[PDB]
């Protein structure tokens, strides 16, 4: 397996940031890449074993170390804006060619000049069209998040208690409203049937990641910590 | 070994990945007091069974035969600076680390305090800084004294970083009492190994710890 962590961080430009991976397939090769939407897989750093580094193709502004077999740490010692963006990590047998090679579950980072921007979430749930449920046979519900920043979130549905991701479509990426605000949908259907029983649950669970107790925050004003914030209804 | 001319020095500019060099140097050595061999692979190496942080055997490349099968059932102390990328030491096993030299024996070969070596630093022709480095052996390895000389000099004059170095070219020169003086690069070539860059250990050259002078050659 490879882990990564933090899985979610925002810092402040000028500040220093360590993205570590923990792998247990005892691989020689360890990898870290990023990801910018629309753009590709790009290699930053690697490593063919303990005690040695090498560079990528776009290693300006990361150092790496390679303290040992099971793990590979990517270091910034200056943020910038430009480095935000989702880092993964990955080992590798053999060669270290794709085929060979296993990723980490990824790892949001994003640095901003200021962490007075960040906000947690407003998560509303809607209840199916009035026409929607008649000659429509499937109740749809909408829940909808907005007005939080960055984007580190997570949006989940959970029926009677069950988590669920039949009938779920939820938007690919969270998209932004205003220059500091994210928004985020999704949609549950059921049969208008089930929507129609008083005894079923509705839940819309979102997580959203702000600061971290290791960061500093402007003593006077309630801190933006991560948050678990839903939104529930019952079957009328 | 003759000194070295301006152009027989390699340029740090030059190395891609000269971080390889600064993890063997700012990091832990691997040593070990009174020990003895258990296997052995090629006819010019030992291993070891000991262990550090990420690793369960050593192995040390020496000289040739001759001085591998001299130290082969001795007691020995170890004192290398080791890699881990291409240290083959059987064909499914590992966890194992590699060195080059940096073997003494160890049977009466302490000193009662340790002895304390004075190593003269110079900078652009200018010798300007100077420290101490100790050892507590008769008979130490060139190995283990530059280690030190050059754990100290990342530590406090920044020779080496997790990246570039300050200083262009750098060279440690070894003074023995009645015998011919070497010196070692402190970069390697543009493109290189840990393990060939730490070739320069293998001959396993020991010095009194005595009667031996260092010097250090710096340009920025
Ligand atoms: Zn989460
Ligand atoms: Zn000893
Ligand atoms: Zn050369």
């Amino acid at each position: 397996a490879v882990t990564q962590s933090p899985r979610n961080k925002v810092a402040v430009t000028g500040g220093k940031v360590t993205l570590s991976c923990q792998q247990t397939n005892n691989h020689n090769n360890m990898y870290w890449y990023r990801q910018d939407t629309g753009h590709g897989l790009r290699l930053i750093h690697y490593s063919y074993g303990a005690g040695s580094t090498e560079k990528g193709d776009i290693p300006d502004g990361y150092k790496a170390s390679r303290p040992s077999q099971e793990q590979f740490s990517l270091i910034l010692e200056l943020a910038t804006p430009s480095q935000t963006s989702v880092y993964f990590c990955a080992s590798g047998g053999g060669r270290g060619s794709y085929a060979e090679q296993f990723f980490g579950p990824g790892t949001r980072l994003t640095v901003l000049e200021d962490l007075r921007q960040v906000t947690p979430p407003k998560v509303s749930l809607f209840e199916p069209s009035k026409a929607e449920i008649a000659n429509k046979q499937k109740a749809t519900l909408v829940c909808l998040a907005r007005g939080f920043f960055p984007d580190h979130v997570e949006l989940s549905w959970w029926v009677n208690g069950k988590e669920v991701h039949s009938g779920v479509s939820t938007d690919p990426q969270a998209y932004k409203e205003s220059n500091y605000s994210y928004c985020l949908s999704s949609r549950l259907r059921v049969s208008a049937t089930f929507w129609h029983n008083p005894r079923n649950h509705f839940r819309c669970q979102v997580q959203f990641h702000g600061l971290s107790e290791e960061d500093k925050w402007p003593e006077g004003s309630p801190k933006p910590v991560t948050q678990n914030i839903s939104a529930e209804a019952w079957g009328r | 070994q003759q000194d070295p001319d301006p152009s027989q020095l390699h340029r740090s500019s030059l190395v891609k990945n000269l971080q390889n060099i600064y993890f063997l140097y700012e990091g832990d050595p691997v040593t070990h007091e009174n020990v003895k061999s258990v296997d052995q692979l090629l006819s010019h190496d030992l291993i070891y069974n000991v262990s550090g942080p990420n690793y369960d055997k050593l192995k040390t490349e020496l000289k040739n035969q001759e001085m591998a099968t001299l130290f082969k059932d001795k007691n020995v102390d170890i004192y290398g600076v080791e890699y881990y990328h291409l240290c083959y030491l059987s064909e499914n096993a590992e966890r194992s680390a590699c060195i080059y030299g940096g073997v003494t024996n160890h049977e009466g070969n302490h000193l009662e305090i340790p002895k304390k070596i004075v190593v003269k630093v110079s900078i652009d022709g200018i010798q300007s800084l100077s420290f101490d480095i100790e050892t507590n052996k008769k008979m130490v390895t060139a190995q283990e004294l530059d280690y030190k000389v050059r754990k100290y000099l990342t530590d406090n004059k920044q020779l080496y970083t997790n990246g570039p170095s300050k200083y262009e070219t750098g060279y440690i020169k070894f003074i023995p009492k009645n015998k011919e003086s070497f010196w070692f690069d402190f970069f390697p070539e543009p493109e290189f190994t840990q393990s060939k860059y730490l070739m320069i250990y293998k001959d396993n050259e020991t010095l009194d710890s005595n009667t031996s002078q260092i010097e250090v050659y710096l340009t920025t």
